[PDB]
């Protein structure tokens, strides 16, 4: 049995501009096994049209997926990505930062 | 196009 | 570690056993370089191989019927494999286990065969892998050595070599012209810099590389031209979701010493490294 924690990074497809539509991405990679739970949050509660890539892996067999929904950033709407896994005792929430 | 031939372990 | 090929087609297969009941979950994904074009998901409702690139929708019913017949054959193999490996390593029915397989081919500049590969994994660990001469196998384990013997006797490598040097190469060549605008493209990275005052004596300079393809990218921070291989924070290259990739790097500079710092972007579409400074 080997198990690896997912590297999470949440971000937008294009640089954030208030009022313009965009795509909010949560990219989980480097984990094993494949069973992972990922949501995107708008002020801390789940977004409800989230799509994800088709599962794939790297040379070290670690898995990666990209969860993404579509959104319009404003000045004080807080977006985040919540990720759960076997390797995580509690769901890890990573907040979105227009500058990372 | 994927391979046509599969073999078991 | 060897030289890159000009282009590559790769197929990725994952089977995950779900104990209790239900056939294991099967996902198939095919890439040309860093662009996905085919998908098959056992949990999806289509139960067919589906296009995920516009240049592969050209192909008619014989292509899709064939790929769908052969993708389900892959599914069935890993259903047997998952049972074989659980009997090879002697593990209970209650456990959930994973089988990964990947194969594909690279071509050089001339678009002729350069390299082929076909590798398996059980639960993330290397299991069996076909050698670089496409004639022998490498067993990572004594259980995988049983498969090595079974496959060497059945002459499995001769059939796989036929595909890698044959069907793999010629059909990748055809995908390259069918999707020249997407696959034979080079997108130079859009680059910019940001500045965030950490405190009174330190600030952060983040070096951005956005909207580039292929994904191969090198960003490096220098002070007085000296690479800061330590004290720099680098993030793994991520997909933008539009067919391009992103990456950035950050370094913490003492206030008033920004001018001494340079970020550099190296990409396929940049013949010489591109220098990035802090200039508001």
């Amino acid at each position: 049995m080997i198990q690896r924690t997912p590297k999470i990074q949440v971000y937008s497809r294009h640089p954030a501009e208030n009022g313009k539509s965009n795509f909010l991405n949560c990219y989980v990679s480097g984990f094993h096994p494949s069973d992972i739970e990922v949501d995107l949050l708008k002020n801390g509660e789940r977004i409800e049209k989230v799509e994800h890539s088709d599962l794939s892996f790297s040379k070290d067999w670690s898995f990666y997926l990209l969860y993404y929904t579509e959104f319009t950033p404003t000045e004080k709407d807080e977006y985040a990505c919540r990720v759960n896994h076997v390797t995580l005792s509690q769901p890890k929430i990573v907040k979105w930062d227009r500058d990372m | 196009k994927i391979a046509d031939y599969n073999y078991k372990l | 570690n060897s030289v890159d090929g000009s282009h590559s087609m790769r197929y990725f297969f994952t089977s995950v056993s779900r104990p209790g009941r239900g056939e294991p979950r099967f996902i198939a994904v095919g890439y040309v370089d860093d662009t996905q074009f085919v998908r098959f998901d056992s949990d999806a409702a289509s139960q067919r191989m589906e296009p995920r690139a516009p240049w592969i929708e050209q192909e008619g019913p014989e292509y899709w019927d064939g790929e769908t017949r052969k993708v389900k054959a892959h599914s069935q193999t890993h259903r047997v494999d998952l049972g074989t490996l659980r009997g090879y390593y002697n593990q209970s029915e209650a456990g959930s286990h994973t089988v990964q397989r990947m194969y594909g081919c690279d071509v050089g500049s001339d678009w002729r065969f350069l390299r082929g590969y076909h590798q398996y994994a059980y639960d993330g660990k290397d299991y069996i892998a076909l050698k670089e001469d496409l004639r022998s196998w490498t067993a990572a384990d004594m259980a995988a050595q049983t498969t090595k013997h079974k496959w060497e006797a059945a002459h499995v490598a001769e059939q796989l070599r036929a595909y890698l040097e044959g069907t793999c190469v010629e059909w990748l060549r055809r995908y390259l012209e069918n999707g020249k605008e997407t696959l034979q493209r080079t997108d130079a990275p859009k680059t910019h810099m940001t500045h965030h005052a950490v405190s009174d004596h330190e600030a952060t300079l983040r070096c951005w590389a956005l909207s580039f393809y292929p994904a191969e990218i090198t960003l490096t921070w220098q002070r007085d031209g000296e690479d800061q291989t330590q004290d720099t924070e680098l993030v793994e290259t991520r997909p933008a979701g539009d067919g391009t990739f992103q990456k950035w790097a950050a370094v913490v500079v003492p206030s008033g010493q920004e001018q001494r710092y340079t970020c550099h972007v190296q990409h396929e579409g940049l013949p010489k490294p591109l220098t990035l400074r802090w200039e508001p």
